[PDB]
This record gives C-alpha cells, sequence and structure tokens, in this order.
C-alpha cells in the first residue's frame, strides 16, 4: 500500500466545560424567588435564554431566538 | 408497628421510578414545579451552604406548596434504586439522591394520598 500523508495538525471533541449549581435565577427574601435573564416564550417556563451582546438564543429548540431582552 | 414511619413517600417514588416520572436532580425538579408536571416536592434536609435547600422552598411557594422533609436523601436513592444489579440482594453503592420531583403518580390511593392530605390542610 501507499504510506498515509501526515501533515499533523489534529481536532478533538470538545469535553464541553460542564458546569452546574449555576450562578443563574436568585432569591433575596427566602419565601418568594428572583428569576434572572428569562424564561423561554415559545416554549413553556423552567428553560431560560441564553444571553450575549444583542443576541439570544435556548437549547431545547437548538436555537431559535432573535429579538432582544 | 404496623403504622408507616413516613412510608408513604418512598413508595410513590418508587412508583414514579418504574413508570418514569420523577425530576431527580435540581434543575428538572425546578421545571417540573415551574410548569404543570412537579405534583410533589422532596428536598435535601442536610444541604451544605443551605442554598438548594432554600430554592427549593421558594419553587413551592411560588404557585403550589407540595413539599415534604426528606430523611437524607440517600436512603430516598437507595429505597428507588440507583444502582445497576447489585448481586443478588441489597450492596447498592451509596448515592445522593439530591432534589426529587414527582411527575405522573400512576398508582392512586392508598396511604400516600393521606399523607399529603395531612401535610396540605392545617
Ligand atoms: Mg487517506
Ligand atoms: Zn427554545
Amino acid at each position: 500500500k501507499k504510506v498515509y500523508t501526515t501533515p499533523k495538525k489534529i481536532r478533538h471533541k470538545h469535553k464541553k466545560v460542564k458546569l452546574a449549581v449555576l450562578n443563574y435565577y436568585k432569591v433575596d427574601d427566602e419565601g418568594k424567588v428572583a428569576k434572572l435573564r428569562k424564561e423561554c416564550p415559545n416554549c413553556g417556563p423552567g428553560i431560560f435564554l441564553a444571553n450575549h451582546g444583542d443576541r439570544f438564543y435556548c437549547g431545547k429548540c437548538h436555537s431559535t431566538f432573535a429579538t432582544q431582552k | 408497628a404496623e403504622l408507616t414511619i413516613e412510608d408513604a413517600l418512598k413508595v410513590v417514588l418508587r412508583t414514579s421510578l418504574v413508570h418514569d416520572g420523577l425530576a431527580r436532580g435540581l434543575r428538572e425538579s425546578a421545571k417540573a414545579l415551574t410548569r404543570g408536571e412537579g405534583q410533589l416536592a422532596v428536598l435535601v434536609e442536610s444541604v451544605t451552604e443551605e442554598a438548594i435547600s432554600k430554592l427549593v422552598q421558594g419553587l413551592a411557594t411560588e404557585n403550589n406548596v407540595p413539599l415534604i422533609k426528606v430523611a437524607d436523601a440517600k436512603q430516598l436513592g437507595e429505597w428507588a434504586g440507583l444502582g445497576k444489579i447489585d448481586r443478588d440482594g441489597n450492596a447498592r453503592k451509596v448515592v445522593g439522591a439530591s432534589v426529587v420531583v414527582v411527575k405522573n403518580w400512576g398508582a392512586d390511593t392508598q396511604e400516600r394520598e393521606i399523607l399529603l392530605e395531612h401535610f396540605s390542610q392545617q
């Protein structure tokens, strides 16, 4: 057979940078809750917006926002 | 001793697990609480920093209160079945169940309902 080419640069699947008990949401009083950012208009509450410099999206609908918030 | 020692929550949890209607974990629980899904709420007592528990409480408050004490979480998890096979009997690797919320229920009536009622009406 013919020899393999060998440029060098390999690309692996990203490990994702997992993070839980994320700093979204808050509570001040104790009794009631204070939501941070916002929930989805398309789907029901529980899902939360992605916040960037005048650009939003959500993951349950893979990524489908446009309007600011 | 024929009377149940808070063993009409564990049973419910088991049932939920069997029929696949358990929001285990915190985010999931929160989600359940938010929409027409989360019917019974199950928060850990021994929480470091008190924060998760507080959150759970808040969630419960927000619209309809479905909360209960919970006996250390680990026990609950064990009851549910957190572990594959685990030899012939028992011998499951211990896991903290964390926050749990019930969807679906499945099974009807029995002592669980009574317990819920008791918790509610004051
Ligand atoms: Mg080739
Ligand atoms: Zn969405």
